[PDB]
């Protein structure tokens, strides 16, 4: 997050609505999740510093709705699915 | 025809309706805006005029396009809020250049300076220099004085101009009731 | 005249928005080109608990029902149980309604 | 008028003529917003408020019709007319008159109805004052974060502390000016009574647990060196607790007036800071303690102890309710809210144990985990 | 010389404000129709109606033309309207229920 980038949310702070910020990763290296979104609000701080524009985490989930599914799923075959049981639950619970 | 972009910077200062000077100037450099941009149409009408004040947060009010018929639109709110911002003015459009659609066109930026400069004689040889680096055409036009107008402004100028022969021209304007636009018209950058 | 002097940025706004207004009325010419079928209205009104209520039940000419709101244009001599109305293919929408005798 | 003006521009007192000379060359030159500045300097000169009587209308007059600077100079040249006039019957007139006279091109508003209100603060009025103090905090939640209108809207909470109703909102507005003092430019001869009663109503705030907030603040404490550092030690000894009675008692005692009767409720006050310092104190390893500890923390009877925890868990900052039959003392979560550095490093130790622990049983379960199931 | 021009100037300002009004009114119509125009895209709803509920997030519905078939519950909508005896509104994809078809 550079300083800048509440002058550059300004913009679509502006001329569109109360606009979200997302960082996400340019290598996707972090197991974490790469999408956070990060609401733009001014919030007023309880030490008296002037009030800013602040960026605090609305948590996020990322899904598909139909057909991403099926060509996401398609062009793996890699994954496997829920798959209850010894695997799918034991592999978190190695990892 | 004639190839190229062009830039401008204007003051949204207070200082530009002083009672001293023409009523309300912004609106006269407003249709000098106007003039060189119908004239530049008449010249070549492909050529795309882009749009941003010297305020502390600079806005492109229109990216370049050779329609300025809502250009003539985005010249009035002007906003006439803050003083000056120099580097960041330079900054905001010299390297802005590079988004431009036709990369044929050349790089011309002009500046309307309706208040004295912040900036000390160090930023100004590290712009001068800068610009002098990248070689595009800068023609410095400056409105209003407080102080004399140009001291620093003149090695300013030619430790920007490179390039002797047809390179950038300098526009000092001295106090008039006469307008600005004749007196811009007279350099040939309008032409 | 200085503070209505802001009264031409709003005129050059009003004359934008007549000349924004072409494209998306021009698409009104092109959807509404033909109404394809002739299908029986009946109007039934609804309640949602804006999300308000309002719907209408339609009957093809072929006999066969669908589900929709009241939609077209602003009508005043519709929302009669009535025949002859606009309909495309398979948005089943109502755009032109004509008297049939 | 202007060359009317020449005269009494010319015609002037001994020592102002050296300002009447780049005032009158700036006024004929035209320039508002120099000649605005040269105002600001006339006004921020400090004049003998006796021969500036006609400039104030002067240019009162010529501020009105210059239509081109930001007005607040207007404003603070017209508080410096009704700070020499002391006419607060005209001076409404004068502030609605700029009202009536500033349009809305910047929001100078807030400004303007703060000065209205600043000026009826005195004895007149107290509770429409109030409400459009209230009104002025209300009308802009916008960007100008600026501070400098809602310092002045302190001031305002400040002439609201005079009144003696509520030491508390001026004590979380003295929060904000806590935030919004920008150097030390403002008068340290005055920050000595800024520190001294922003002390006292530190203390007299009667919504608050902690003092930990002012004291860790640190302009604040570097402004009371200068200080005699009798209030320095006794609010650090409110914020870091009272083992002793003796020195909370000289200085119970030592600020005169109107302590006696918010002095018991102070009492109530710092008997829970010994509750949350003690159950701040032990992390864990019985965590369970006793009254015996408290009463000897609070000099008090066991009799009053079971009124100490009800009130404690009345103000709300302890959710710990103790299951003893004989006489017990289990707590739960308590906010730290200050500092402790102990804490830092015992947080480092905790939290690095944790750490080395949750990757030793990873590694430990993982090592023959991942190659028997992969 | 002064006195008339602030009152002519009240007439050059009316006469600028009274020609807003002739466009500010119908701009409200105008941008109603592209309003409209994006209330015209909700299209492709069926009817249907709940004779036995087997499962009691999925039952049977009885179309108008004679088909029957099984859909599945929204996630914005609940049960209580979901009882059988109510005849609904279905859609082309997934068979889903927006609302229902109140008889008359």
């Amino acid at each position: 997050l550079h300083k800048n980038d509440i002058a550059i949310n300004e913009l679509m702070k502006r001329y569109c609505p109360n606009s979200v910020l997302v960082i996400i990763d340019v290598k996707p290296k972090d197991l974490g999740l790469p999408t956070e979104a990060y609401i733009s609000v001014e919030e007023v701080h309880d030490d008296g510093t002037p009030t800013s524009k602040t960026f605090e985490h609305v948590t996020s989930e990322i899904g598909a709705e139909e057909a991403e599914e099926v060509g996401v799923e398609h062009l793996l075959r890699d994954i496997k699915d829920t798959t209850v049981g010894t695997l799918s639950q034991r592999i978190t619970n190695q990892v | 025809m004639v190839l190229e972009s062009t830039m401008v910077c204007v003051d949204n200062s207070e200082y530009m309706r002083n009672g001293d000077f023409l009523p309300t100037r912004l609106q006269a450099q407003q249709d000098a805006v106007n003039i060189v941009c119908h004239s530049k149409t008449r010249s070549n009408p492909e050529n795309n005029v882009g749009l941003i004040t010297l305020a502390n947060d600079c806005e492109v009010l229109t990216t370049l396009t050779p329609d300025t018929g809502r250009i003539l639109s985005k010249l009035h709110t002007v906003q006439p809020k803050g003083k000056i911002t120099f580097c960041t003015g330079i900054r905001v459009a010299h390297l802005a250049l590079k988004h431009r659609q036709g990369k044929n066109h050349k790089m011309r930026i002009i500046a309307f300076v309706g208040s004295p400069v912040e900036d000390n004689e160090k930023d100004l040889v590290k712009l001068a220099k800068r610009l002098k680096k990248e070689k595009v055409n800068v023609d410095i036009i400056n409105f209003g004085e407080e102080e004399v107008n140009t001291e620093k402004l003149t090695a300013f100028v030619n430790t920007l101009n490179g390039k002797d022969g047809t390179g950038s021209h300098l526009v000092t304007v001295p106090p008039g009731p006469s307008l600005a636009d004749a007196l811009i018209s007279s350099p040939i950058l309008a032409g | 005249k200085i503070m209505k002097s802001e009264v031409l940025r709003v005129t050059h706004e009003l004359q934008a928005m007549k000349d924004k207004i072409k494209e998306n009325s021009e698409k009104i010419k092109v959807n509404k080109t033909l109404p394809y079928l002739v299908s029986n209205v009946i109007e039934l009104l609804d309640v949602d608990p804006q999300r308000k209520g309002k719907c209408a039940v339609i009957k093809t000419s072929t006999r066969q029902t669908y589900f929709l709101p009241v939609i077209g244009l602003v009508d005043a001599e519709k929302l009669k149980p009535g025949d002859l109305v606009g309909v495309n293919k398979d948005s089943y929408l109502i755009l032109e309604t004509l008297p049939t005798e | 008028d202007v060359p009317g003006f020449l005269q009494q521009s010319q015609n002037s007192g001994p020592g102002q003529p050296a300002v009447w000379h780049r005032l009158e060359e700036l006024y004929t030159k035209k320039l508002w917003h120099q000649l605005t500045l040269q105002v600001l300097d006339f006004v921020q000169d400090p004049c003998f408020a006796q021969g500036d009587g006609l400039i104030k209308l002067y240019e009162n007059f010529i501020s009105e019709f210059e239509h081109r600077v930001n007005p607040l100079s207007l404003v603070e040249i017209i508080l410096h007319v009704v700070r020499q006039m002391t006419d607060p019957n005209v001076a409404l007139t004068f502030l609605e008159k700029t009202r009536e006279k500033v349009k809305s091109s910047d929001e100078a508003v807030i400004l303007c109805k703060t000065a209205i209100g600043a000026l009826k603060l005195n004895i007149g009025d107290l509770q429409v004052t109030k409400e459009t103090i209230e009104d002025v905090e209300e009308m802009l939640n916008n960007l100008p974060g600026v501070t400098s209108v809602h310092s002045r809207f302190y001031d305002l909470s400040s002439k609201y502390y005079q009144t003696i109703g509520n030491h508390a909102s001026y004590y979380k507005d003295a929060l904000r000016f806590l935030g919004c003092v920008d150097i030390k430019d403002l008068p340290v001869s005055e920050q000595q009574e800024r520190a001294f009663t922003l002390g006292l109503a530190g203390l007299l705030g009667e919504g608050v647990f902690n003092f930990g907030e002012l004291l860790m603040h640190p302009v604040l404490e570097s402004l009371r060196n200068t200080d005699r550092q009798w209030l320095i030690d006794t609010l650090y000894a409110f914020n870091s607790g009272n083992v002793e009675r003796f020195q909370t008692l000289k200085t119970a005692w030592g600020q005169q007036p109107d302590l006696a009767a918010n002095e018991a409720q102070l009492l109530r006050k710092i008997q829970l800071l010994c509750l949350m310092e003690m159950t701040f104190t032990r992390p864990a390893n019985h965590r369970q303690l006793t009254f015996e500890e408290i009463a000897k923390s609070a000099k008090i009877t066991v009799n009053e102890v079971e009124l100490l925890v009800m009130k404690a868990l009345s103000v709300g900052l302890v959710k710990g309710s103790i299951d003893e039959v004989d006489k017990r003392v289990h707590m739960t979560w308590v906010q730290p809210r200050v500092l402790d550095l102990q804490q830092i490093k015992g947080m480092k130790d905790r939290l690095e144990f944790w750490c080395t622990d949750v990757k030793s049983m990873e590694m430990l379960v993982e090592h023959q985990a991942h190659d028997i199931l992969t | 010389d002064y006195r008339k021009k602030l009152l002519e100037h009240k007439e050059i300002d009316g006469r600028l404000k009274e020609l807003r009004e002739q466009l500010k009114e119908l701009t409200k119509q105008y941008e109603k129709s592209e309003n409209d125009l994006k209330a015209l895209q909700s299209v492709g709803q069926i009817v249907g109606e709940v004779l036995k509920q087997l499962t009691e997030e999925k039952f049977i519905v009885k179309a108008t033309n004679g088909p029957r078939y099984v859909v599945g519950c929204r996630r914005q909508l609940d049960k209580s309207k979901l009882k059988p005896g109510t005849r609904v509104a279905l859609d082309m994809t997934t068979l889903t229920i927006m609302r229902y078809l109140p008889r008359e």
